[PDB]
């Protein structure tokens, strides 16, 4: 399962 | 033994030719189950083991969401860098991710992983304790403290205790027949004259899996870590794996020469000495 | 900005032998960034529906691809090779030895 979020550098 | 889940993204900028290609992959051990390609024509995650097509279309519809929004963030994220260290927009430039977590035999988590690396170095990266960051240099520091502000550390650590090690348990049960195989190397040496006085021996191990192994060349009973050649694992493309060892024998020695082969699929080590 | 040229890697699936069914693999690894061209050649002509792995990398971010293509080795058919990369002014070829 994929991770469900991402951040902006 | 561990077990591990790991995905791994690169996106390319290429200015002028579109917006960034983005492809991500993910493994159980050395075992590929999904893709993802933003020049794929499917734009899905797409299946690339058989045990993962086990899945409702309730996971492929996730997935695909998932990692569409990682496509857009390490997009953005690729813009941020250029600005941070001052970069021109002509150049095409690389962002790669993994992250992931590894089980015990037991699925008791053991570690996790969410790194960073920009133009091939290390950007930022979660520690070993899952609530602190390394950031490379200045530009990362940003970075860094954007996130320790924003609690991302927590939020990561959830994920990679929480859903990763119960994907990754999921996995190793539906995959069972695959993922907990232990395919062991079919060995064989060869003999290459190099000169008059020299000879190169090379010990040739064939369609084994998992990747891990060890190669090793003894003189006399005393390990030959100088002098030996190792490649690089390499993929037989069946989902087993190739490896090879050679030593520069002074011609006329070849039986003070054997070696040992250690792999997770054999009981004892191998040994293989020269027969003309 | 890290640039590695590839190691090149060119074998079959299955030891060889002569008339018999096989697939010719050409690993490139550990290379940066990760733009590449690679071609199999059969007697330097360019082979048609080579299929490759999706793009990955290793510990050290190097990435590595797998150009695999079914074949029927002869005695008289060489296979090599071709590999092209930011890090090469010119594009390598590199002879498939059924022994090395």
């Amino acid at each position: 399962n994929y991770n469900y979020l991402f951040r902006l550098f | 033994g561990s077990h591990s889940m790991r995905y791994f993204s690169t996106s390319v900028s290429r200015p002028g030719r579109g917006e960034p290609r983005f492809i991500a992959v993910g493994y159980v051990d050395d075992t590929q189950f999904v893709r993802f390609d933003s020049d794929a024509a499917s734009q899905r995650m797409e299946p690339r083991a058989p045990w993962i097509e086990q899945e409702g279309p309730e996971y492929w519809d996730e997935e695909t969401g998932k990692v569409k929004a990682h496509s857009q963030t390490d997009r953005e994220n690729l813009r941020i860098a250029l600005r941070y260290y001052n970069q021109s927009e002509a150049g095409s430039h690389t962002l790669q991710m993994m992250f992931g977590c590894d089980v015990g035999s037991d699925g008791r988590f053991l570690r996790g992983y969410h790194q960073y690396a920009y133009d091939g170095k290390d950007y930022i990266a979660l520690k070993e304790d899952l609530r602190s960051w390394t950031a490379a240099d200045m530009a990362a520091q940003i970075t860094k403290r954007k996130w320790e502000a924003a609690h991302v550390a927590e939020q990561q650590r959830a994920y990679l205790e929480g859903t990763c090690v119960d994907g990754l348990r999921r996995y190793l049960e539906n995959g069972k027949e695959t993922l907990q195989r232990t395919d062991p190397p079919k060995t064989h040496m060869t003999h290459h004259p190099i000169s008059d006085h020299e000879a190169t021996l090379r010990c040739w191990a064939l369609g084994f899996y998992p990747a891990e192994i060890t190669l090793t060349w003894q003189r006399d009973g005393e390990d030959q870590t100088q002098d030996t050649e190792l490649v690089e694992t390499r993929p037989a493309g069946d989902g087993t794996f190739q490896k090879w060892a050679a030593v520069v024998v002074p011609s006329g020695e070849e039986q003070r020469y054997t070696c040992h082969v250690q792999h997770e699929g054999l009981p004892k080590p191998l040994t293989l000495r020269w027969e003309p | 900005m890290i640039q590695r040229t590839p190691k090149i890697q060119v074998y079959s699936r299955h030891p060889a032998e002569n008339g018999k069914s096989n697939f010719l693999n050409c690993y490139v690894s550990g290379f940066h960034p990760s733009d590449i061209e690679v071609d199999l050649l059969k007697n330097g002509e360019r082979i048609e529906k080579v299929e490759h792995s999706d793009l990955s990398f290793s510990k050290d971010w190097s990435f590595y691809l797998l150009y695999y293509t079914e074949f029927t080795p002869t005695e008289k058919d060489e296979y090599a090779c071709r590999v092209n990369h930011v890090t090469l002014s010119q594009p390598k070829i590199v002879k498939w030895d059924r022994d090395m």
